[PDB]
């Protein structure tokens, strides 16, 4: 799975 | 059930909800300030933003186990579909208030570039998370949904907003995301992801040190996807 | 609300609330179980704890940093006390919960040693838990009502259960900790991890590999706090 | 704060 955005 | 608590106050107790890592309540309350009808600040938004995107990343995150284990099951009884199917209800009706907020009416209030992409690009994540579920005669439509939400912030931010502008990134980061994960077009995510960290990295120079903190940050998402992705 | 599904069907979503975390699903399914009027097993009873345990935690855990921020406030608005009993009264209905299923019936039904000692730890557990955030008359009878479980429950250990067992061990560790966090006896919270650990440690001897993995780790949880406390 | 029992 790849990095969506996040904190 | 908010709604006779003060706006402000609804506020202050998203925050200290959140420091309590309590990010049923903090939506809760996010909802409630989203429905005494103004506009929200930027810092609003991002008190949203985080709220929900908790909560779902939980209900995803136990989806995705449940489905892990009913696959393995079907290569006993109902149980573990029937657990599934009540994890996927609860994330489709925390997905649907969100989408339901920006529908009434957050969207159609936002005229400034930088709050409506931002509601776009959460349109298209919570269609994009409904996607992930869904099976029936309206994923392509749920996809579809997700993907015009994508495209309308993208139009906007590439006429309004410079490159390096984070929810210009993480919108790409999220719409490329999208076409890998969702859409079946891992080329297209490829190169969406490129374009996005080359035209950003040309536009640091203008940038103070902490602007190019913000940026970089989300830049280095970018990369890290390229890297698993080619 | 679980009065429809069958015992192991919910036992068994237990199971799989467990691995997708989802602990406070995973608590309403024992809580079902546990009303079907049957005793239950050791694993039963080790999936009810898991799931209170994890649930009243995360109260814990939001409940301490809100009582700090209000701490510090107190050195604005009614917003973070209005919070902190919002949570703090939450945490009491979970741990009343706990408390009613053991009153009704687990506690009276349970005539062998190890369930006996483990429901009444968990009676002590949480009126443990209910102390910590109590402040008004009846204070001083949760101590006391705390005090009496560990009691009644360290009298059987000592009578039923080798040195070693599991169950005794961590009753006397929470016990102790009962003794120097909440009654104000660090001496005694001391000697009680002190002597329980000695006691244990002439006892490794008669067990097999796995026994001793399983005791030794409840040991050194003794030992830390016997670091921490002296 | 001090350790009570954990898994
Ligand atoms: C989807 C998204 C993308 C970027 C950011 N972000 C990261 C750092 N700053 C920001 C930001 C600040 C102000 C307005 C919009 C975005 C977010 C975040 F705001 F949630 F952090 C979200
Ligand atoms: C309160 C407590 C103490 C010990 C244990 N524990 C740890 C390892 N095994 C056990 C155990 C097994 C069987 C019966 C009782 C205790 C627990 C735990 F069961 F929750 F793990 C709880
Ligand atoms: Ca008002
Ligand atoms: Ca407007
Ligand atoms: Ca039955
Ligand atoms: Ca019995
Ligand atoms: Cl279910
Ligand atoms: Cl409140």
């Amino acid at each position: 799975r790849p990095s969506s955005w996040r904190q | 059930a908010m709604g006779s608590m003060e706006r402000a106050s609804l506020i202050q107790k998203a925050k200290l909800a959140e420091q309590a890592e309590r990010y049923e309540d903090m939506a809760a309350f996010m909802k409630g300030a989203v429905e005494k009808g103004e506009e929200l600040s930027c810092e609003e938004r991002n008190l949203l933003s985080v709220a929900y995107k908790n909560v779902v990343g939980g209900q995803r995150a136990a989806w995705r186990v449940l489905s892990s284990i009913e696959q393995k099951s079907n290569e006993k009884g109902p149980e573990v579909r029937e657990y599934r199917e009540k994890v996927e209800t609860e994330l489709q009706g925390v997905c649907d208030t969100v989408l339901g907020l920006l529908d009434s009416h957050l969207i159609k209030e936002a005229g400034d570039a930088e709050s409506r992409v931002f509601y776009l690009k959460m349109k298209g994540d919570y269609y994009r998370y409904l996607a992930e579920v869904a099976t029936g005669d309206d994923k392509k439509r749920i996809i579809d949904s997700a993907r015009s939400a994508y495209q309308e912030a993208m139009d906007i931010s590439k006429k309004e907003m410079p490159p390096t502008n984070p929810i210009r990134l993480g919108l790409a980061l999220n719409f490329s995301v999208f076409h890998y994960e969702i859409a079946n077009s891992p080329e297209e995510a490829i190169s969406l992801a490129k374009t996005t960290f080359d035209e950003a990295m040309a536009d640091l120079h203008t940038l103070s040190e902490d602007s190019y903190k913000d940026s970089t940050l989300i830049m280095q998402l970018l990369r890290d996807n390229l890297t698993l992705w080619t």
